[PDB]
RNA sequence: GAGGUGAAAUUCUUAGAUUUUCUGGAGACGAACAACUGCGAAAGCAUUUGUCUAAAAUACUUCCAUUAAUCAAGAACGAAAGUUAAGGGAGUGAAGACGAUCAGAUACCGUCGUAAUCUUAACCAUAAACUAUGCCGACUAGGUGUUGGAUGAAGUGCUUCCUUCAGUACCUUAUGAGAAAUCAAAGUCUUUGGGUUCUG
């Protein structure tokens, strides 16, 4: 008896969104992100605030009883940024030494293949 | 080059022998029969004389027979009212006009229709400054349809 | 480039050969039977079409619609509407096979 | 001393003295048996005279001839 | 000669309206009042009758089209029509 | 002066060319300009590599190699260290 | 919530576990059937995840649920694609990027558009660093290619074409074919998608699932 | 709680924002392949497919037989911006509103957002429109490449090497140059003159 759940972890600079999913892919389970558990209004993608996020999701899911985990990194978007986060390999080391199992790690973060213009003008940002 | 870049060095060389190759036997008067029947079955005189030289086998027509193959083509009096190279620039310009009627956006198709006019003009100043033309040829770009005859 | 070669045989049978058009001398060559082969442009009414082809199939000879409409004459050599063609006596040409 | 030059030939065309990198050649047709003329670096197709059969596919080079036949540089 | 510089056929309304509504109105009625091409015999012989038909003389054959342009872009969609 | 004798861009028998955009500052660059580093950084440092590959299953899952190929205007790349400015009898040398 | 039930899933019979996962619906109450909003979702599985085997791990396959009874449902196939890591990993400079793509109408009445990817090899007496082909050559690759596919891919049943996904005899015949003409490397097929697919068809899937 | 930042605020959010997923619309763009690579006279041109049109390169024992070069007058095209008229109008976004930082900040930073950007028909003829090097023509020195040919030979009808064209860059040398930086052309200049136009 094993039993599979997405986790979806967005890392954008900034908050680093926990999301834990049905497999399918709809109805998740457990949305915690970082926001709700840092109230400093800075450091949301340390390290510190994803791995005790990461530890308090998984305590909720062992007592919920999935246990295999799938992994979908998202970072920022197409139009911000392409690398992930700061705040994800922080996540992934929660994960791993929680003690759930781990199953397959992907990348979803969205590539655009069109060249749609993104934020700051042609002299670009000043800082 | 008359445009654009490139010299483009490549063309034909004629070899320095004159005379008629030694092994050859053929005759002049069956030469100027099979050309003067081939060009009234209906061909341009560059590729009447590249289809002598190549399912014929008369190399340098000037040699085997004493007379050039344009001049040996006109003293019999079939000879075209207008040179070849300025009918086939005036069928390539009524062409590209052809289409430009029904595309007038087509810009480097303008472009290369103005520098083909321009060359048009040019080689028939050039060809009625000898007697080889009408003196009253204009080329108005009205009638280049049927100009060709 | 179908029609080139058609224009091109056009071309040439024009210089070498007798030819005939116009509505009331091809219906007298194909009366008489001196008509070889017929061009009929594409926009020529479509009464005038169907006589021609059943006057050829009548009387055993070839027809050929144009690739275009009845502005022959810029091919032909002349310089107004023709619309119809019939060639009485083919010259040095490959226009019939 | 560049006027009695021997191993020009692996030089351009139009080397000292220009000089056609073309020849003529006879061709004889295995089991065929007939003879005729044929001009190397062509540009249009050929047939024999004995049996109408193709002979050379008309490329930019040197042409492509057949298969088998005998072909010897009719040059004098 | 060449009677006027600029104007052409809008001279009829003398110096009354703008430049800019004379100018915009002569890019329609030069196209409008010239004969076109006849399809049915090739006789650039077609002309205005009415608001939307034009009359071949040659033909006497009338075919609908636009306000002034006997095809436009809104109707040249029987390319998409006709390709199948 | 005449400083770079490439101008700065391997411009050559050409008119022009698609401007792309810089990651970090956003500003419009030349494509045949901009510095331009293909790069392949693991997901996770080696440290957590090591718990998640002994925590993983089958004995045989390899942590994916994920790609960047990420790109870097004059003034970023100078500004993140991305370049040296080098010595000029040194200059010419690349590589 | 504590009103939600399990659902342990279902494959066609052809694969090799045909049972992956169980997925979560919320409570039975009214006015839902707790039955449609369990119908029409996707799904995402590694076929090496999905066959118990490393080679099948850089390709993965949706499944668009299409039945359910009593517990398990019965899924359906609907759309295969390939890892985005693989398929970065295979692009690399200093080759030229073959991409091919049309649409094909099936024996069984299904539309489906797919696409593949091509990449040039080196070989070995070449000694150069570019290894591109001229723009004829790939324009010949790609019309030989789609020619090639729609035959195979029209001429079976959808079953036998997700069937015959596994061993990939679809790579094997372009290598040998384009082998006459300009040699090539990895060459695989990227993404598969539905364009349509007509009506339920109960008596069929339940035959093909068994 | 979400965007957000070096911070923060503006803004959105118990009427369920941000987020996972499926379906339909719209507009844009075509990345990764992609380069001291290509084509275009120049501005430009990177998804596929079909049609039409042109150009260039090689090879030629094909023709024409001086038909050429540059140009006062003139003509054709001519980035972005802008204007005129319809369509279309996502994203970005002069104006403007704001919120900040600041001694003050009309700005850099952050939120929104109008003209615009996109298509059709016309103007506008200007750019650091830059190899800043006008065009044509002969010569002087080698190597490394590389794009597209062509010739002969060899790993196995296919694939590389030899040689040669047309581009096309790079590297070294100049009892060549120059004020030098540097340049195989800015060289073949006081031992001063190949032709031609424009400009100070």
């Amino acid at each position: 008896e094993l039993v599979f759940g997405v986790a979806h972890i967005f890392a954008s600079f900034n908050d680093t969104f926990i999301h834990v999913t049905d497999l399918s892919g709809r109805e998740t389970l457990v949305r915690i992100t970082g926001g709700m558990k840092v109230k400093a209004d800075r450091d949301e993608s340390s390290p510190y605030a994803a791995m005790m996020a990461a530890q308090d999701v998984a305590a909720r899911l062992k007592e919920l009883g999935v246990t295999a985990i799938h992994i979908k990194l998202r970072a920022s978007g197409g139009t911000k940024s392409k690398t992930p986060g700061p705040g994800a390999q922080s996540a992934l080391r929660a994960l791993a030494r929680s003690g759930l199992k781990i199953g397959r790690i992907e990348d979803v973060t969205p590539i655009p293949t069109d060249s749609t213009r993104k934020k700051s003008g042609r002299r670009g940002r000043r800082l | 080059r008359m445009y654009g870049k490139g010299k483009g060095i490549s063309s034909s060389t004629l070899p320095y022998k004159r005379k008629q190759p030694s092994w050859l036997k053929q005759k002049p008067s069956e030469i100027e029969d099979a050309i003067i029947k081939l060009a009234k079955k209906g061909q341009t005189p560059s590729q009447i004389g590249a289809t002598l030289r190549d399912n014929y086998g008369i190399p340098q027509v000037k040699s085997v027979t004493g007379n050039k193959i344009l001049r040996i083509l006109r003293a019999q009096g079939i000879a075209t009212t207008i040179p070849e190279d300025l009918y086939f620039l005036i069928k390539k310009a009524v062409s590209m006009r052809k289409h430009l009627e029904k595309n007038k956006k087509d810009k480097d198709c303008k472009f290369r229709l103005i520098l083909t006019e321009s060359k048009i003009h040019r080689i028939s100043r050039y060809y009625k400054r000898k007697k080889l033309l009408p003196s009253n040829w204009k080329y108005q770009s009205s009638t280049a349809s049927a100009l060709i005859a | 480039s179908a029609g080139d070669n058609i224009n091109a045989k056009l071309q040439l049978v024009m210089k070498s050969g007798k030819y005939q058009f116009g509505r009331k001398s091809c219906l007298k060559a194909l009366r008489t039977g001196k008509g070889k082969l017929v061009i009929v442009s594409s926009n020529c009414p479509s009464i005038q079409r169907s006589v021609i082809e059943y006057y050829a199939m009548l009387s055993k000879c070839g027809v050929h619609d144009y690739h275009g409409d009845n502005n022959l004459g810029t091919a032909c050599g002349k310089l107004f509407r023709i619309s119809c063609l019939v060639i009485t006596d083919v010259g040095d040409s490959d226009i019939i096979k | 001393n560049p006027d009695p030059v021997e191993e020009s030939k692996k030089h351009k065309l139009k080397r000292l003295i220009p000089t056609p990198n073309s020849y003529f050649m006879d061709v004889k047709c295995p089991g065929c048996l007939q003879i005729t003329t044929l001009f190397s670096h062509a540009q249009n197709v050929v047939l024999c005279g004995s049996c109408n059969i193709m002979l050379c596919q008309p490329t930019g080079g040197k042409c492509k001839l057949t298969e088998g036949c005998s072909f010897r540089k009719k040059i004098e | 000669s060449r009677r006027t510089k600029k104007v052409g056929l809008t001279g009829k309304y003398g110096t009354r309206y703008g430049s800019s509504l004379r100018k915009q109105i002569k890019k329609i009625e030069l196209m409008q009042h010239a004969k076109y091409l006849c399809t049915f015999c090739g006789k650039t012989a077609t002309k205005r009758t009415c608001v939307g038909i034009w009359k071949c003389k040659k033909c006497k054959r009338k075919v609908c089209g636009g306000a002034w342009s006997l095809t436009t872009p809104a109707a040249v969609a029987k390319s998409t029509i006709i390709r199948l | 002066p005449k400083k770079r004798r490439n101008g700065g861009r391997s411009k050559h028998n050409r008119g022009h060319v698609n401007p792309l955009r810089c990651s970090n500052c956003g500003r419009c660059v030349p494509k045949d300009k901009a510095i331009k580093r293909f790069n392949i950084r693991n997901i996770v440092d080696t440290s957590a590599q090591r718990d998640i590959k002994e925590a993983s299953v089958y004995s045989t899952f390899q942590l994916p190699k994920l790609y960047i190929k990420q790109c870097y205007c004059v003034s970023c790349a100078i500004h993140s260290r991305f370049v040296r400015v080098r010595s000029r009898e040194q200059r010419r040398v690349r590589k | 919530f504590t009103k939600k039930e399990w659902y342990d899933l279902k494959a066609p019979k052809m694969f090799l576990v045909r049972n992956f996962g169980k997925t979560l619906v919320t409570k039975t109450i009214g006015k839902k059937l707790a039955t449609d909003s369990l119908k029409g979702r996707i799904y995402e599985v590694n076929l090496a995840d999905l066959n118990n085997d490393e080679d099948q791990a850089h390709k993965k396959i949706k499944l668009s649920c299409d039945h359910i009874i009593n517990r398990d449902c019965y899924t359906d196939f609907c759309g295969l694609s390939i890892t985005r890591d693989k398929l970065c990993s295979l692009i690399r400079k200093g080759y030229t990027l073959i991409e091919g793509h049309t649409d094909v109408k099936t024996l069984d009445n299904y539309h489906l558009r797919m696409f593949c990817i091509a990449f040039t090899k080196k070989r070995q007496n070449q000694t150069k660093s570019t290894c591109y082909a001229q723009t004829s050559q790939i324009k010949k690759i790609r019309k030989k290619m789609v020619d090639i596919m729609t035959a195979e891919a029209s001429k079976v049943l959808l079953k036998d074409l997700v069937k015959k996904f596994i061993p990939e005899s679809i790579g094997k015949e372009i290598e040998k074919q384009c082998k006459k003409i300009y040699p090539l490397q990895n060459v695989l097929i990227r993404k598969v998608k539905i364009l349509k697919r007509p009506k339920l068809d109960i008596s069929k899937l339940m035959e093909l699932h068994t």
